[PDB]
């Protein structure tokens, strides 16, 4: 595990068999490259955006306003 | 019925149902429940090498095939339970804490409390039950509001005595 | 379990090494005695949380009362121990606390001066920078550390001015006009403006919008803030927000 | 400075909580639980292997913990 | 202004003065009237207290048991009216305690009420029915002040003392009341003054020198206990919140629609004859001479549009109040009682106290509220079917009515659109024209709703009295009355006059009348002198600090009641300068109102307590 922790620092070149690490970007780049060599899942990262709860009437008025 | 049979320790009934599972044509929502039912049954039997290899496969495909977060959590806590039940719960510490602060922002009180019990259960098998009692005492008021965790909560209280 | 303070470990070290002078067993060329000492220090750091917290408080107190020599000995002890409390975090926190208190002592309610942030920074550097560099061990001419220290000084200056902006604009105006123009050089983000107004409304409405206050003085102070913020903000958008 | 900007705009984060609990070291806590009792020979060689690791982290902590268990007060 | 009254606001330069027409408010700087509080009789007012935390409001205590609070800033406008059940008030003190719930990692008690959208009220003006955001009845004087950047929620505690019996009543948040019974009822000692040390810590000083201490500290330091206090207040309010709207639909939506139906049908034609005739009209089209009169003269065009307008609002507005009000409220009742049950169960284990409070009261409320939510959903589905039956009735009734009045109407609607059209049309007749339909509960079962809500409200008072009061009283400690002055003065009968706390200082300044106890062996000594000794006690343990010095009364001032003196803080010297600087009828030499009015003494007793001094005023009540 410590040996792999060392590999979490100096490895930045995409040198195959990335799945045993925990770095997604290197895995995603490897997946992108492996697809191009083959010619394969460009999984887009969903933006986890995040506040007042307001009242019932403000919500209902909002939906009918956006309805039109 | 099978979930009720699992609670009543009717292992013969649930075992025969799981045989039907592998050769039925099931909807996805029905698939996960039987997929989740198989994990809980295997924990009861005692075999954990098969279950551990089985549960992580489920959650991994529960984040790629379908982005179902609710079923990711329920599978995840089962991985915590099988670990700490095998007297090795320390490995779960990075995983549980990552979920605690993540679900604090969400604000779902059930998610926070169930993680507290797993955290408390971990702390009492290390030899540090003193602070676990201190932590459970301060939060005892807010953990009784949830009925289905009361049985696990009450059982833990007699252990501390 | 009986260790709670640094002075305890030093006297125990002297207790252990008392026979060492009378019987030489440790070779000069191998620092063997130091190795187990650092090993025992490392374990004490990584096993006794109460000792770790006491060391934090002791170093914070020592850096607060300007006992620099003992603080340096403590930093040397921590570095030799190589525990999970590295000295880099401690000196950062100690430096941050010291600069905050020095800023609070010096630039509190003083607005007549011009370019006073330079005066404060130079005074602090002449008083403590050589000692701090000795504590860290970095060269005295570390340019980027001085730049970051200056950036923290102006951030502290901004924070203090945001807190005191009500008395700044209501009472000292127009004597505090000069530092208002200097404040104009610093504010760059919309959050800074929204914080400056929401605080200023909060105090003004707290104090001035009392009907128990005479209406003539309320208006006189009000227009005093209007011109003060107008000079501060040429656009006048904050004036519109205040007026509304 | 960046943290203070958010703070201006303490034991509030979970990292301080796990620090307060004194369970920061994963391996040291795990071996402390394992050594609680015994010391079967098959396990003891495995623990000794951990002390004699070619590359690891808090190796000195495990060595002296093993020494405390073997020849400490009891 | 010369008067022995007036209490200065600690936070603003404003005072409350007493005049004949009522309580009056004048700015210190300008001597200009600011507000007038209409009061009938001064004797009924036990005392008035200012707002310590904010100073925007003012409190008035009545002897009969009513508390009235008016804000100064709104020209003395009344803002709230309070009542305490069957309590005789002697002297009350108002305190506002701000709570500080800093975020802690060990606190996993997340809140979801904030998350759930806030409720809305239903209020109908003369023009139409409007809908406004929901505000609690006492939230107007408790809402987060626009002024307070520290908008932390403030606990509102009103402390009430009963005369003649020394009973202590503490009032929380304007709704919940807690009764505390004092053991020392042997002596009927009048309570002289109330001094507040810090938030939730009070010292009571009686005429006999005994000191009684009320401490809110344990209650304030228990996070769950305060939440318990807040929850039981919310549950009672929301139950009445539903009950308020339940009477709204019965009075505004249900009854006006049914009365219009009754007057138009029963008073004109009759029910039993109408139902049979309408079915004959529906099946055969036979319109009798009398019924054609009913269509033309009784109903006509004018009432038909009103009938549709009244009916449509009777159903479409009724479903809105069931879904937008009752369902969100009943869910919120369930969440609160569930939290109510959890808190009591925990302290039944956490304290491990021998006496236990039974939880059957909570369980009954849980099922009753659960019964309501199932029962409201049945109605909403039921009113859904009513709207379908409602519309199909009038689309056909439009056709018959105009045909009777036009003799050339072209029938636009066709019965062939729907196959079961007859069954829905007939089913409406039975609902609207029947013995059960004649009752006002035809639209919804109002009686069942009214009974169920009152069942919960009456039971809700039981849980508060039986369990919540038991828990709050245990966490409330009332220090036994003790004598502190006996150690310094063990052979003197002590008479206490007044005592206050100097702000930013932890010392208690008191004025006492020391009369040495004359034994049965010293006959008729002239040393029965009333000495106005003044000393200092540390606010916490009431420890004597400085040696008391007896103030020498000049012979000219011996004709005044020294017992009626009170403390006057906050720069009384300011008025002395302004009296001579204002061309009023008040002369300072002694502050005298003309040459023909009562003279009141302003004893500016410079009691140098660590370099600072207070001020006193000596009233005139000639013996």
């Amino acid at each position: 595990q410590n040996i792999l922790k060392i590999l979490e620092d100096k490895l930045s070149e995409v040198r195959d068999n990335l799945e045993l690490l925990d770095r997604a970007d290197l895995q995603r780049c490897s997946a992108i490259i492996n697809s191009i060599r083959s010619d394969c899942k460009v999984p887009l990262a969903k933006n986890r955006s995040s506040k007042k709860p307001s009242d019932i009437y403000s919500i209902l008025s909002e939906i009918v306003k956006s309805a039109s | 019925v099978a979930f009720k049979a699992l609670e009543e320790d009717d292992f013969l009934k649930v075992k025969q149902y799981l045989l039907k599972s592998e050769s039925l044509e099931l909807d996805y929502d029905q698939k996960i429940n039987l997929k989740y039912l198989r994990v809980k049954y295997l924990v009861k039997i005692g075999d954990y090498d098969l279950s551990m290899r089985l549960i992580n496969q489920y959650v991994k495909e529960c984040c790629e095939e379908v982005a179902d977060s609710n079923w990711r959590f329920k599978f995840e806590i089962e991985s915590i339970n099988v670990l700490l039940l095998s007297d090795v719960g320390i490995r779960s510490l990075p995983k549980i804490i990552k979920l605690i602060d993540e679900y604090k922002e969400i604000g779902n009180p059930l998610r926070c409390v169930i993680l507290l019990l797993k955290l408390c259960e971990v702390l009492i098998q290390v030899g540090k039950s003193m602070e676990a009692e201190c932590l459970i005492s301060c939060n005892l008021s807010t953990i009784l509001e949830f009925p289905f965790v009361r049985k696990k909560t009450d059982e833990l209280l007699e252990s501390l005595s | 379990n009986n260790i709670n303070y640094l002075k305890d470990i030093q006297r125990w070290e002297n207790y252990y090494e008392f026979p060492l002078r009378y019987v030489p067993i440790f070779d000069v060329n191998v620092n063997d005695w130091a190795l187990e000492l650092n090993s025992l220090r490392h374990y004490l750091l990584n096993r006794n949380i109460k000792f770790k917290n006491n060391l934090r408080t002791r170093l914070d107190k020592l850096i607060m009362d300007d006992d620099f020599d003992l603080a340096d000995n403590l930093i040397q002890w921590l570095k030799s121990a190589n525990g999970s409390l590295s000295s880099t975090e401690l000196i950062v926190n100690a430096l941050y606390s010291k600069i905050n208190k020095f800023c609070e002592d010096n630039m509190s309610r003083v607005w007549n001066k011009r370019f006073m942030i330079m005066e404060t920074f130079n005074k602090f550097i002449n008083q403590y920078w050589s000692q701090f560099s000795k504590l860290v061990g970095c060269p005295e001419d570390d340019h980027e550390l001085t730049t970051t220290v200056f950036n923290c000084f102006e951030s502290n200056f901004l924070r203090i001015r945001t807190n005191e902006i009500f008395d700044i604009c209501v009472l000292a105006y127009p004597d505090s006009k000069v530092t208002l123009l200097e404040l104009r050089k610093i504010m760059k983000d919309f959050k800074d403006y929204t914080n400056i107004v929401t605080t200023f409304l909060s105090d003004f409405k707290k104090y001035i919008l009392n009907p128990s206050v005479t209406t003539v003085d309320a208006l006189l102070r009000y227009v005093k803030t209007i011109k003060a913020f107008l000079v501060l903000d040429p656009t006048g958008r904050c004036l519109h927000s205040i007026t509304t | 400075a960046a943290e203070s900007k958010n703070y201006s705009r303490g034991n509030t984060t979970s990292s301080q909580l796990v620090e307060s609990l004194g369970i920061q070291d994963l391996t040291m806590v795990e071996l402390d639980t394992l050594l609680s009792a015994a010391l079967t020979d098959s396990e003891s060689y495995n623990l000794g292997l951990l002390c004699s690791d070619k590359n690891s982290g808090d190796i000195l902590d495990c060595q002296l913990e093993l020494w405390y268990k073997s020849f400490g007060p009891h | 202004i010369n008067d022995y009254f007036i209490d200065y606001n600690p936070l603003f330069p404003i005072f409350a003065t007493r005049i004949a027409k009522g309580l009056a408010i004048y700015r210190v700087s300008d001597h200009a009237r600011l507000a007038v509080i209409p009061i009938r009789n001064i004797n009924l007012v036990a005392n008035y207290d200012w707002d310590t935390t904010t100073g925007k409001f003012l409190s008035i205590f009545f002897k009969d048991g009513t508390i009235r609070i008016h804000d100064i800033f709104k020209d003395g406008r009344l803002v709230s009216f309070l009542r305490i059940p069957s309590t005789k008030i002697s002297k009350g003190i108002w305190d506002r305690i701000p709570l500080r719930y800093e975020p802690n990692n060990r606190d996993f008690a997340c809140n979801i009420i904030d998350d759930l959208p806030k409720l809305i009220r239903f209020v109908k003006d003369s023009k139409r029915i409007n809908i406004v955001p929901y505000t609690q009845p006492n939230s107007l004087w408790r809402g987060p002040d626009e002024d307070d950047l520290d908008s932390n929620e403030k606990l509102d505690v009103h402390v009430v003392f009963n005369e003649g019996n020394d009973k202590i009543t503490v009032f929380f948040n304007g709704d919940y009341a807690v009764f505390l019974s004092v053991d020392n009822i042997e002596n009927e000692n009048s309570l002289k003054s109330i001094i507040k040390v810090q938030d939730g810590f009070y010292q009571c000083f009686y005429e006999d020198g005994t000191v009684q201490t009320l401490n809110l500290g344990p209650l304030l330091q228990s996070k769950s206990s305060v939440n318990l206090l807040n929850y039981i207040m919310v549950i009672k309010e929301l139950i009445g919140y539903m009950l308020t709207h339940l009477e709204f639909i019965n009075r505004e939506l249900a009854t006006p629609y049914l009365d219009f139906v009754k007057r138009l049908c029963d008073e004109a034609y009759g029910y039993g004859k109408l139902k049979s005739e309408l079915e004959a009209l529906f099946l055969l089209g036979e319109i009798s001479c009398d019924l054609e009169d009913w269509l033309c003269n009784s109903v006509g065009e004018k009432n038909f549009k009103r009938w549709k307008y009244l009916g449509c609002e009777a159903y479409q507005k009724t479903v809105q109040i069931l879904t937008l009000i009752f369902v969100p409220a009943c869910e919120r009742i369930i969440i609160y009682v569930e939290k109510l049950r959890a808190i009591l169960q925990a302290f039944s284990i956490q304290n491990k106290l021998s006496y236990t409070s039974d939880l059957t009261a909570v369980e009954v409320l849980l099922k009753s509220s659960q019964k309501l939510l199932t029962m409201t959903l049945n109605s909403i589905i039921g009113l859904g079917r009513d709207e379908t039956l409602f519309e199909k009735f009038f689309i056909w009734f439009n056709d018959r009515l105009h045909e009777a009045l036009d003799e050339d109407y072209k029938l636009k609607f066709q019965f062939e659109d729907d196959l079961y059209f007859g069954y829905d049309l007939l089913s409406y007749f039975d609902r609207i024209l029947s013995k059960k339909g004649t009752e006002p509960s035809s639209i919804i079962d109002v009686k069942l709703y009214r009974d169920l809500i009152n069942s919960m409200s009456d039971m809700e008072k039981d849980i508060a009295q039986s369990n919540v009061n038991s828990h709050i009283q245990q966490h409330i400690l009332v220090d036994l009355k003790t004598d502190v002055f006996a150690q310094k003065y063990p052979s003197s009968q002590i008479n206490l006059l007044d005592a206050i706390k100097l702000p930013k200082h932890n010392y208690i300044v008191y004025l006492i009348q020391v009369t040495k106890h004359n034994s049965a062996q010293e006959p008729f000594s002239e040393e029965n002198k009333k000495k106005l000794y003044i000393g200092t006690l540390k606010d916490e343990n009431l420890g004597i600090i400085s040696k008391e010095s007896s103030v020498k009364i000049p012979a000219l001032f011996k004709s005044y009641r020294l017992s009626s003196t009170r403390f006057v803080p906050n720069r009384v010297h300011s008025l002395l300068r302004d009296i001579g600087l204002s061309d009023s009828n008040y002369h300072s030499s002694y502050i005298r109102e003309n040459r023909e009015n009562d003279d009141f003494i302003a004893c500016t007793a410079k009691v140098s307590v660590d370099g600072r001094s207070a001020s006193l005023v000596f009233p005139k009540e000639k013996q």
